[PDB]
Parts: C-alpha cells; structure tokens; sequence
C-alpha cells in the first residue's frame, strides 16, 4: 500500500493560537471577495463557498 | 539574558523571579522606567529592582539591622536580599522542593520590606 | 560483529591470521541472522 | 506456529515493559518541556491541556496521579467495547455523526467516554422537552 | 462541555495528546525495533529520553 | 509464506521511515516553492490554501504544528471507518 | 531584475523591499515618476526611493547626524540606509529570523524618516 497522507496528530486539540490564525485567514478572504466581486453580482455566490 | 533564568537544552526555563536589569533609573530613563505592563497603568521599574509574583523588591531602600537579625536576610539591599534567596532555585527551576523554598523565602522579604515600608512612613510623618 | 559478518579467530580457538585469505583464515556463513530477523520482524507486526 | 511462538514470548514480555517504561519516562520529559516557553506545545494541545501546568505539582510522576502508560488486554478490550457501543449508539438515533468522528479521532478512552455520556445527555433533554412541548400544546388547544 | 469532565480525564487527554503526536513524529516504533535487535544480541535494551 | 515475510520485514520497516521522512522533506520543499511566484500552485491548490502562505508561521516545519506524513495502521483503520460512515449515512 | 529579489532556481523570491529603479526623476519622466498603483490614486515613486510595506523611503532627503547616532543608520540618504539594512535579508528571503530582523530594521528607518519629516516642516514654518 501507498497512502502517505498528511494527518493531524491530535485532531481534537484546538487552541487559541490556532483560532487566532483561522480568524486572521478568514478575515483575509473577505477582503478578496469584496474586491473581486462586481457590485453584489457574485458576492453572495462566493460567500456561499467560503461559508 | 542571564537574569533569573536558565536557558539550557534549547528552552527558556525560569523560577519566577524577574530580574529587571539594563534599563536605568527612573530619572535617567526617557520613558521614566521600563514599564513592564499596564494594569495602576504606569508600572515603572528601574535597573536594580526584581519582581516575584507582581511584588517588587526595591533597590533604593536599605536593610535596618533590626530587620536583618530577624527574618535572616543576606543582602545589603532588599533587592539584593531577593537576589540571594533565589540562588539555589535559579539552577533548578523545575524542582518541587526549591519552588516551595522560593515561595517561602519571598514571603519573608515581602513582610520584611512592608515592615520597613511602614516604619519609614511613620517616622517621616511624625 | 557476527551479525555483521566478521568472524574473530581469537574467539573460536587459540591462535598460534590477520590477512583476509581462507587458506589461513576462515569464512563466516551468516546462519544466525535469519532467526533473529524473524523476531525483530515480528515485533514490527504486532 | 502457536506452540513455537511461546518459546520467544519471554523476550517480547521483557521488551514490552521497556516500551512501557521508556514511554512513561518520555512523558515526564515532555511535561518539563511545557514549562520552557516552547510554542510547539500550543499547537499540539487543547485549551485545557495547556493549563494543567498552572495547577501545581506537574513535577510529579504521572503514576502518582492515577495514570499509567498501558498496553494490556484490559486497555484493548476497553477500546473495542467503547467503539462497538458507539456504533450501537449511532443506530437507534442516539449518537450524532458529528460526534462519531470525534470518537474515531480522539486516541483517549476518557475523551471518548465523555463524548458518549454527553450526547446521550444532550438528546435526552431534547426528547424531554419535545414530549413536554407536545403535552402542553395539547392542553392549550384543549383550554 | 468541560464541566462534565473530571481532573483525571483532563490529565489523560494532555498526556495522550503528547504521546500520540510524538510517537507519530519521531516514528518511536522504529526506535523500539532497533533496540530489540540489541536485546537479542547483548541482552541490554537501553533508551535515553532528554 | 507469511512466516517468511517476517524475516524480510526488518527491510521494509527502515524503508517506510525513509519514505515518510522524504515526504516530510518534500512537503517542506513544496512549501518554500509556494512563496516564489509560481502560477502552477494556483491550479493544484484551492482558494484558502494559497492564503495559508500569507500567515506568519509557514516558514517552519509542519511536524511542529501537529501535521505528520503517516502511513501506519492508525490511518488505514480510520480511512476505512470514515468510508463505512459515509455509506451508512448515505442511506437513511 | 535584481532589485531586492533573489531570482534563483527558477523562482522569484523576495523579502518585501521594492527597489524602484530605471524610471527617472519626477521632472525627467514624462509620466511624473513610476506609479506603484492606485489607492490618492497617483502614487508616484522615482528611481531612488524604495518601498517596504507600502511606505516609501525618500531619496531626495538627507540624514541628520543626530538622526544618525540614535537608530544607528549607515547611508547618506534614508533610502540608501534601507539598502544597507536589507543587505542581510536579500540572500535569505525565506529565513524566519531575517524576516523578523528586516521588519524591525525597516521600522526604525521609517520612524527616523518621520522624525526628519516633522523637523523639516516645523523649521520651514518658522
Ligand atoms: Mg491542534
Ligand atoms: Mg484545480
């Protein structure tokens, strides 16, 4: 067999420095789809993808 | 940074005494001190004093000989008395017995400084 | 050294050589390795 | 190959204690690296697990705190029992699918015991209020 | 969710999260295999943790 | 012939740790190529995966963040569990 | 194109600093200097100035010697002093320490350029 998948070693262990980095990245995506969507035409389309 | 810490085997281990060096006095510093935090918001410490669990041992005071025979102090100053009660526990930060010995040694010089604080304000007022 | 294929001739007799030739030295045949490789290969599979 | 595998069972049995005692001694080594300003440990641990060092005596062997490193048949029969119970709670609509994957990805038998007792408690108050809601709705239409 | 946990369960999750990562990181099973060969050769199986 | 595959299992156990460490080293080389202005990594990665590079932790190893390359029997049991969980949840 | 970049091994690795050359001065350019982009929408830069994190280090200014002694600069210009503090960080754009040592060293010359700016506008006002 060959399934050398990258796994999380402790998947039930979420911390605060993990949550501040997810909160920073999710605020980074909102600056993108505000700029790349043209006046609410696809703004509710991309928001359903990152929901 | 060698002040009250043990940086060995790739980590930064401490015993709780925060040596506050290298800054300067409250008059010689443009920021009036080191400003370790904001709580009392302007918490200013100088080049000689040390902190153990948000209590500061001042380097400006001296040791009265009444408060040296009792409480068994070692340094010439209250700051130098807390720098001599952590000399065992600086090299062994993860011991159970040395941490119990450090918590009790700092709780003597806490009361030894507060008695010298209460003595000085009473003589200055009267 | 027996597991790595080195026979020491001072260990299986008295010596009355140092050079690598079977007219005067002895060839080692690795028969202990297969029985040890069962057991370190079974500890891998438990 | 069952009566021949017992001849070398003296060798694995002493070996399966050194694996036990080097993993008990590795754990006490990792407990001191926590209090050494390492930022790796805030990624591999949870929010409660980072704070067990604040509560005192983290300098005392975990066998004095009720915890042993254990590979026995008592651990393995407890491990299979808590999982086949979890599929038996998966059907009969007792255990969610969001919490089955928390059982599958826990590695601890205390984490996966507290997960079963929580979601059984979570739906039992939901079935209590829904039986309470349908009874009180029956009286107010009757009233 | 942390009210229904007990202190011996909070300690067991901290200990297992350390070991589950560091067995998987260092490949601690292969450290135990190469010592088993020294067990069947010397009789001495010695490990250092620091 | 199972009891002969134990004999050569010393040879396959040092092999898979070499393959595991080569893919931890390959993941690290692939990470540094991300911040090197390469338009190929937009196609094989998603929307959110390119923005992980913009966060200030990426320069270190992924094994320091809880993520290891792993082909043990821990993940093959777990991958088989999540597939029977998917088919049992597809019905009902 | 060599300006603050390390174009090795088929990829284009940068440390953030934007060496803006080849254009010309504001009067010697028909388009009034190179335009980084659109924000004031005319963001104009010239052949001497460098940019780190959308802050432009001016090449027309000079270094006061009192602004040289503190903050410990090297160049005759503020933009020339950013070209010597990033000299370490050009050859290691993915080193984690060097991206900390660049963000600290570009922060000093930015505040040193600000203190040169508030000094210059006040003296011309008086
Ligand atoms: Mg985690
Ligand atoms: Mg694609």
């Amino acid at each position: 067999v060959f399934d050398f998948k990258v796994v999380v070693t402790n998947p039930n262990a979420i911390s605060e420095i993990e949550d501040n980095k997810k909160n920073e990245l999710l605020q980074r995506l909102q600056e993108m789809i505000t700029d790349t969507s043209i006046s609410e035409d696809e703004y509710n389309i991309k928001l359903e993808k990152l929901n | 940074a060698f002040g009250g810490w043990l940086n060995t085997q790739g980590g930064d281990f401490t015993n709780g005494v925060t040596f506050i060096n290298e800054g300067g006095s409250h008059e010689e510093n443009p920021y009036q001190g080191i400003q370790i935090g904001v709580d009392g918001a302007p918490n200013l410490v100088e080049q000689g004093e040390v902190v153990y669990d948000d209590y500061v041992f001042s380097d400006r005071m001296e040791i009265p000989d009444d408060i040296r025979k009792e409480y068994k102090l070692r340094g010439k100053t209250f700051a130098k008395a807390a720098k001599s009660a952590q000399r065992e526990s600086e090299e062994r930060p993860n011991d159970p017995l040395s941490t119990k010995g450090l918590q009790a040694a700092m709780e003597r010089i806490a009361t030894a400084q507060e008695e010298a604080r209460q003595r000085k304000e009473a003589h200055r007022e009267g | 050294d027996l597991l790595n294929g080195r026979l020491h001739m001072s260990d299986l007799e008295l010596v009355l050589i140092k050079a690598a030739y079977i007219p005067d030295r002895l060839q080692h045949y690795p028969i202990m390795n297969s029985k040890l490789n069962v057991l370190r290969g079974e500890e891998s599979k438990r | 190959t069952l009566q021949s595998s017992h001849i070398t069972e003296w060798l694995f049995t002493i070996h399966d204690d050194v694996k036990k005692r080097a993993l008990e001694c590795f754990l006490e080594t990792a407990k001191v690296a926590l209090k050494g300003r390492n930022k790796k440990f805030q990624y591999i641990l949870s929010d409660t697990s980072t704070r067990v060092m604040e509560i005192d005596g983290d300098e005392f062997a975990e066998a004095d705190y009720g915890l042993v490193v254990d590979n026995s048949n008592g651990t393995q029969e407890l491990q299979q029992k808590l999982d086949t119970l979890a599929q038996a709670a998966l059907q009969t609509q007792t255990l969610s699918f969001s919490t089955i994957t928390k059982l599958y990805t826990s590695s601890s038998l205390a984490e996966k015991q507290r997960l079963i007792e929580k979601d059984e408690k979570q739906i039992r108050e939901r079935q209590a209020q829904a039986q309470k809601e349908q009874l009180e709705a029956q009286q107010q239409i009757a009233a | 969710d942390y009210y229904t946990y007990e202190w011996q369960d909070i300690r067991e999750v901290r200990a297992n999260e350390l070991l589950n990562h560091y067995i998987k990181e260092y490949d601690i099973p292969l450290i135990f295999n190469n010592g088993f060969m020294d067990a069947m050769t010397c009789g001495e199986e010695i490990y250092q943790c620091d």
